[PDB]
Order: structure tokens, then C-alpha cells, then sequence
């Protein structure tokens, strides 16, 4: 059953290179050619080149010709993908993706294309860190409020928000992460919750950071 | 001609088949040592004796078929081969035997392969690929040679160690000439992809007086 | 070969009837044209390959169409979970190329946003820094401008936002505003102002707060 696995996420300073590999798995019959797409962060889907595995012969896109190499293993049956002289818009999600012949009918034949997972790729000049959890604290008496938690200062993503251990789930938003000039992240979660529950319903929001082992559980008070 | 082909193919458990409908030396061969396992070697079988009479894993040379009917050319993906032993292609028609040239895309449209032996017949047996990648044959009707046992043999081939009678003549049923060989043509290597190594001889076959040039493929 | 993608964004609703085009400033070989759906942090799926043809498993309410130039994806009576960015893709030469998408948004009454303000807690202040968030939650459309004003100068240049996917439950968005200061310009000033206009608002709506009180 035909699978392409790609190798796992990594984060790279600028200027330096980074190795991807697409392994086939469960052909009968292996396919020709592997393709490798790109997708930036808000940006769309980018082609980057081809390879023959058999022959070889390689074809890159322009915008990378000159930093990316396509190289193969037959013997492995694993792709590899190289780009060198690596930039911060290099980060981006990139896929292996190959054709095979699907169906065919009257006389013609007609491809597919499988898709290795994906391999994220971050290029930052910034080391491990931690976040620090603030609280925006609550400000009604039978209406509703709003508190959260500000998740300031980390590198890399992601983190998780959850509320009171996962007890509260409904009105919860937890925003995407920004990126600010320190090429640090920035994040806020938030929950609204009936105005009469301040100093009776405690919140507190449960922060976890594996990159740094960083885990804060910030209680979320009405500030006197 | 070409448009006699039924092309009625769906790789719909993705393993990549259709590739070689067109493109060569591409078959993954690792799975093939658990599957040959399943084949037992000749000398397995119980003798057999007394007057002969007519009766999965199409791999094996062992492989029971039934007698040749007709099929729908919408179940057939790619040339389908007959095996007189010399190989053969039969191409689509309609049910009436005439000769179609829609790639078998018509519900009408079958692949008329019913078989007798030669001398009086037609082909031995006939192999070709279902729509979703399983190779299927049929031929014969192979041959119940006797003998006791639970390795008792229904012959499909020329088994003349088992029976002085099961030659392929006897009880041929497709493209296996002995327990050993199978006629080579241009599909072998997909129909029975796991036979990449067998070596190509030149053979000569007489069936009814009639001389067979033709190779074979062995191991 | 440019592939362009129209409409750029759609707004419908469940159990409506949604069509997607794709014009190619060349023709398609052998019609190798494929649709994708693309879910926030989901890997593209293969909706239709070859123009017409459906991937395994993609529901019977998603079709394709077309030749040589125009090719259209068809959506018969939308669910929840078809609403997304939708790519086109040729693939009938070695160089593929890519539509830069289209969005398929739940269309949804007017709803304003609820707007509060948060001040840089104690914490924060004692490491030198002042974050202001601003919370705009659950409207509709997703248009919203924030303004931050300091002392009743608004602000630029010091302030990062971000928006919510649309939700499951209610299809309303919700916006994070976040104004950055170091301790001691945020000392300087007295009024901490966020104003918010939006579509379900007839007139912008301040929130603000004097430092210290
Ligand atoms: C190409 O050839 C392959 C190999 O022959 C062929 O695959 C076989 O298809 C049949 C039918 O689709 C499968 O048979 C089914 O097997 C399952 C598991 O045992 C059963 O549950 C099914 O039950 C049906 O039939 C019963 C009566 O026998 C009913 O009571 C029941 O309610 C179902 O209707 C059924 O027997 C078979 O397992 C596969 N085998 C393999 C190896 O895949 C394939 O279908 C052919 N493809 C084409 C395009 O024809
Ligand atoms: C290549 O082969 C593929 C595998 O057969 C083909 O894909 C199949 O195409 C058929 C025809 O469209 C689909 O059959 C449909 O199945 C759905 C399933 O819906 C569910 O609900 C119904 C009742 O509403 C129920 O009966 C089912 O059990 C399901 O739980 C039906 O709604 C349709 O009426 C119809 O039966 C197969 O599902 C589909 N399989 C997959 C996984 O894609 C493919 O079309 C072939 N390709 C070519 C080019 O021919
Ligand atoms: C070549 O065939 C082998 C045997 O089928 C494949 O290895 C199998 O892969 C599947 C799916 O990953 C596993 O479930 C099996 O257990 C594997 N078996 C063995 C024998 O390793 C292998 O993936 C195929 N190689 C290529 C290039 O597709
Ligand atoms: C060729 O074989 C087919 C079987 O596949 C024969 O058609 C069958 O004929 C029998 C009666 O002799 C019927 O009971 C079946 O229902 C028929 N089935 C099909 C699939 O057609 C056909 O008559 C045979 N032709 C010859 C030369 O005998
Ligand atoms: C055929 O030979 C090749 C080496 O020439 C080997 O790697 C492959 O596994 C063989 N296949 C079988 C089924 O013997």
C-alpha cells in the first residue's frame, strides 16, 4: 500500500543546510519520478524539482536552482532532498509527492499523485526557550467576562494552552502564535465565563512547552 | 488491433501495478520468498496411478484451474495471453464472437477463452490481470492423476514423475510446461512477476505432430 | 503555465452549492488538473486528479471538470467539514505549477464583537516590559480594524494581531491584538485606549483603561 514517509521536523540557523528524506514504501511496482513541493507559512504551494531515480537526471525549478540538490538511493528506495545557504523564508513545509497511474479506460491512462506527510523546516537564529505565562486578568455582575493567559517569549512552537486541566473547553480561544522581531512567539488564550463565577470559579491555564520542558500552571485572578 | 485490448485497470490498492503496462524493470521482489513458499515442489506429491480423469495462488505451478469460459472485459486489465503451448493473444468481442475494437469499455463486450486442448482445440489455458492487479488464469481442466493421501495431485502440467501419463499433452492447463518452466512472452513478468530470475531456454514442443518453437522460462 | 483561481473568497452556507475555477494561460496536458483542500495545519489532500477524478475516499459531493484551459470544482451541498482553501494544480508537465487558492467561509448573520481590554499585569512589569492585549471576540464578518491610541495618539508600527479560525460551533471569528511597550514609555502615559470598527458596530466602540488605577 503505497506510502512515502518523510523525515522528521527540523530547525536550522540561517545559512546552513538541511537534508530531508522520502522513503517509498509498500509498492509492488515503484513509480519513476518524486517530485518535492514546497508551502511556506500563508504563502501557497511551490514546485521545486524532480528527480529520475533510475537515471538520475534532476530538474529544479528556478528561484532554486543553485541551492537545492535531489539525490537518490535506489537500493534505499529513499529520495533526499538538500537545500544549502538556507534563508528565514525558507521555512516552510515540504513534501515529497509522486506520480502512479491510477486508471485507465478507452485506451488511455490517467496519474495520481501520492504525498509523502510533510517535513517542517525552520530557519531562525534563536536557541530554545521557554515562555513566561502573565495573566490578563479579569476587569459586569450578570454578564460576561473575559481572562486568558499571555504565553510571552518562547522559541520553538508550538506550545499548549488548556484551562483548568482540561475542564474547561467551551469559549476558549487560543490565538495563533506571532512572531515578534526578537524572533521570539507570542501568544494569548482566552475564555469568557459568566461575570457572577470572579472570585468564586477558580481559572487558572495550564501551559506546556516540550522544546524546553517549560510547564506553568498560572492562576487567573481579578486584580485588586 | 491494439483497441482489442481490454483496458478496464483501477490500481484501487495502490500498489503501483500499471506501471508496468509501460515502464520495465520496476517489480519489488521482497514479498516474493513468502509467497513461492506456498508452492510445493513436485516430489511433495503423492504418486499417482490408474486411469486418469478431469477435475488460489496462481503463482504456483500446482495451481488448479477451472475449464476457460467467458468473461466480462470490464474485470480484464491488459492483453489477456492463451497458451497453445505457443503464446497467443485474445482480444474483445462481443457475445457473439465478433470482434470489438473499444478497449472492452462496452458492457457487451467479453473475452470468449473457452478452451479445448489440442490437438482438437483451441489453447491449453489462458492468463491475464483482473481490473484491481490479480493475475487470474484458467485452462485445462487439469488433470486427477489418483493417489492416496492429503499431497494428493490434481494435475495442471506435465507431472510425469507422478503419473507416466500426466504429460503436458495430457493434462496441460496454461502456461506451465513442467513443475519448472512456464512459457516466456512479453506480459510473463507481470502476470507472474516473481519469476524475474528464471532463466529464458529455447524449447521445442510437439503437440499432436504439430512442432512449438517457443521459450520457456525456469528455475 | 499560470493557473488562476476565481472566486478569491466565497461566503456560503451549509447545504448550499459552491463552484471553483481554474483558467490556465496555457492548456492542460492529458487534462492533469487536480484539486486539493487545505485545512489549517493539515497536509494537502487530493480531492480530483485527472480534471474529473475522484480520490479515494472524497465524498460524492466534491466534482471536477473542464479541458485545455478552463476547469471548474463543484461542491453539490456543503457539510461542515468542506469549509477551506481550495488549490488547483497542473501536473501534465514536469514543472507543476499551482493556483494561489480559494476560501470557502460559512456565511453567517452579523455579528459585532464583544470588546475587552487588558492591562500589562505586575508581573510583566517588574521585567521591563508592558503588553497591551485586546480582545475582540466572536463576530462576523471577519473584517475588524483595532486601533490602539496612547494618550489619544494612535499608534502603529507596535502592535501584532492575530485571528482565530472560523468556529465550528457559531462560524464567528475572534481577534488578539497585542500593543508592545517597554516599562518606561508605557510610564509615560495615562490613557491605554483600544477602538474597534466593525461591521455590526454603527459606530467604532473604545475600550480603555488609565495606567495605575
Ligand atoms: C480481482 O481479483 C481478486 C482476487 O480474486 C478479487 O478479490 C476478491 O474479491 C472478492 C469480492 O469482492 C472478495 O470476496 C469477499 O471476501 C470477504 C472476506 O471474506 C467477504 O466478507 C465477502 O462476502 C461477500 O460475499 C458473501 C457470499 O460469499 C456475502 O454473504 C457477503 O454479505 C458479501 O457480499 C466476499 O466473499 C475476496 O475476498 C477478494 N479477495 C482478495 C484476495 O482480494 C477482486 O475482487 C478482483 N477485482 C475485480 C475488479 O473484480
Ligand atoms: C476505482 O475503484 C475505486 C474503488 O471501488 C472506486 O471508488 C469507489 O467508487 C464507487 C462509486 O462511486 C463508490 O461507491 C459509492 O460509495 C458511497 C459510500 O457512501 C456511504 O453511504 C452509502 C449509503 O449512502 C452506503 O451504501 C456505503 O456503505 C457508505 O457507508 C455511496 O454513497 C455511493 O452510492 C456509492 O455506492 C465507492 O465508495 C468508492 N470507493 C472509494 C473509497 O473511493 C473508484 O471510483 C474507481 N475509479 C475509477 C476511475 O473508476
Ligand atoms: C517492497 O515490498 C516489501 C514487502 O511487501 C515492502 O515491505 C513491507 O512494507 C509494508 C508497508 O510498510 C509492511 O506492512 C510490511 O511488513 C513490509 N514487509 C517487509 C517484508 O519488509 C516494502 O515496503 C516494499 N518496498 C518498496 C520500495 O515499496
Ligand atoms: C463458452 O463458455 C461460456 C461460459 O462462460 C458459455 O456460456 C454459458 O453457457 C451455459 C450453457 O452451455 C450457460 O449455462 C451459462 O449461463 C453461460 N454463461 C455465460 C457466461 O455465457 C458459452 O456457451 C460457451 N461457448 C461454447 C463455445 O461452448
Ligand atoms: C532477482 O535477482 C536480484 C539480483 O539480481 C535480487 O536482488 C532479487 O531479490 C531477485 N528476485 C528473486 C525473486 O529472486
Amino acid at each position: 500500500q503505497v506510502q512515502l514517509v518523510q523525515s522528521g521536523a527540523e530547525i536550522k540557523k540561517p545559512g546552513a543546510s538541511v537534508k530531508v528524506s522520502c522513503k517509498a514504501s509498500g509498492y509492488t511496482f515503484i513509480s519513476n519520478y518524486f517530485h518535492w513541493v514546497r508551502q511556506a507559512p500563508g504563502q501557497g504551494l511551490e514546485w521545486m524539482g524532480i528527480i529520475n531515480p533510475s537515471s538520475g537526471s534532476t530538474t529544479y525549478g528556478q528561484k532554486f536552482q543553485g541551492r537545492v540538490t535531489l539525490t537518490s538511493d535506489t537500493s534505499a528506495s529513499i529520495v533526499y532532498l538538500e537545500l544549502s545557504r538556507l534563508r528565514s523564508e525558507d521555512t516552510a513545509v515540504y513534501y515529497c509527492v509522486s506520480p502512479r497511474i491510477a486508471h485507465c479506460r478507452g485506451g488511455r491512462c490517467y496519474e495520481t499523485l501520492d504525498w509523502g506527510q510533510g517535513t517542517l523546516v525552520t530557519v531562525s537564529s534563536a536557541s530554545t526557550k521557554g515562555p513566561s505565562v502573565f495573566p490578563l486578568a479579569p476587569s459586569t455582575s450578570g454578564g460576561t467576562a473575559a481572562l486568558g493567559c499571555l504565553v510571552k517569549d518562547y522559541f520553538p512552537e508550538p506550545v499548549t494552552v488548556s484551562w483548568n486541566s482540561g475542564a474547561l473547553t467551551s469559549g476558549v480561544h487560543t490565538f495563533p502564535a506571532v512572531l515578534q522581531s526578537s524572533g521570539l512567539y507570542s501568544l494569548s488564550s482566552v475564555v469568557t465565563v459568566p461575570s457572577s463565577s470572579l472570585g468564586t470559579q477558580t481559572y487558572i491555564c495550564n501551559v506546556n512547552h516540550k522544546p524546553s520542558n517549560t510547564k506553568v500552571d498560572k492562576r487567573v485572578e481579578p486584580k485588586s | 488491433h491494439i483497441n482489442r485490448t481490454a483496458l478496464n485497470c483501477n490500481d484501487s490498492l495502490h500498489t503501483g501495478f500499471l506501471a508496468a503496462l509501460f515502464y520495465t524493470h520496476k517489480f519489488n521482489a521482497s514479498g516474493c520468498p513468502e509467497r513461492m513458499a506456498h508452492c510445493r515442489p513436485i516430489d511433495e506429491f503423492a504418486q499417482g496411478w490408474g486411469p486418469i480423469t478431469y477435475a488460489q495462488r496462481p503463482y504456483c505451478w500446482h495451481y488448479a484451474p477451472r475449464q476457460c469460459g467467458t468473461i466480462p472485459a470490464s474485470q480484464v486489465c491488459g492483453p489477456v495471453y492463451c497458451f497453445t503451448p505457443s503464446p497467443v493473444v485474445v482480444g474483445t468481442t462481443d457475445r457473439f464472437g465478433a470482434p470489438t475494437y473499444t478497449w472492452g469499455e462496452n458492457e457487451t463486450d467479453v473475452l470468449i477463452l473457452n478452451n479445448t486442448r489440442p490437438p482438437q482445440g483451441n489453447w491449453f489455458g489462458c492468463t491475464w490481470m483482473n481490473s484491481t492487479g490479480f493475475t487470474k488464469t484458467c485452462g485445462g481442466p487439469p488433470c486427477n492423476i489418483g493417489g492416496v493421501g492429503n499431497n494428493t495431485l490434481t494435475c495442471p502440467t506435465d507431472c510425469f514423475r507422478k503419473h507416466p501419463e500426466a504429460t503436458y499433452t495430457k493434462c496441460g492447463s496454461g502456461p506451465w510446461l513442467t513443475p519448472r518452466c512456464l512459457v516466456d512472452y512479453p506480459y510473463r513478468l507481470w502476470h507472474y512477476p516473481c519469476t524475474v530470475n528464471f532463466t529464458i531456454f529455447k524449447v521445442r514442443m510437439y503437440v499432436g505432430g504439430v512442432e512449438h518453437r517457443l521459450n520457456a522460462a525456469c528455475n | 503555465i499560470v493557473l488562476t483561481q476565481s472566486p478569491v473568497s466565497l461566503s456560503l452556507s451549509p447545504g448550499e452549492r459552491a463552484t471553483l475555477s481554474c483558467r490556465a494561460s496555457q492548456s492542460v496536458s492529458s487534462n492533469y488538473l487536480a484539486w486539493y483542500q487545505l485545512k489549517p495545519g493539515r497536509a494537502p489532500r487530493l480531492l480530483i486528479y485527472g480534471a474529473s477524478s475522484r480520490a479515494p475516499g472524497i465524498p460524492d459531493r466534491f466534482s471536477g471538470s473542464g479541458s485545455g484551459t478552463d476547469f471548474t470544482l463543484t461542491i453539490s451541498r456543503l457539510e461542515p467539514e468542506d469549509f477551506a482553501v481550495y488549490y488547483c494544480q497542473q501536473y501534465g508537465i514536469s514543472s507543476w505549477t499551482f493556483g494561489q487558492g480559494t476560501k470557502v467561509e460559512i456565511k453567517r448573520t452579523v455579528a459585532a464583537p464583544s470588546v475587552f481590554i487588558f492591562p500589562p499585569s505586575d508581573e510583566q512589569l517588574k521585567s521591563g516590559t508592558a503588553s497591551v492585549v485586546c480582545l475582540l471576540n466572536n463576530f462576523y464578518p471577519r473584517e475588524a480594524k483595532v486601533q490602539w491610541k496612547v494618550d489619544n495618539a494612535l499608534q502603529s508600527g507596535n502592535s501584532q494581531e492575530s485571528v482565530t479560525e472560523q468556529d465550528s460551533k457559531d462560524s464567528t471569528y475572534s481577534l488578539s491584538s497585542t500593543l508592545t511597550l517597554s516599562k518606561a514609555d508605557y510610564e509615560k502615559h495615562k490613557v491605554y485606549a483600544c477602538e474597534v470598527t466593525h461591521q455590526g458596530l454603527s459606530s467604532p466602540v473604545t475600550k480603555s483603561f488609565n495606567r495605575g488605577e
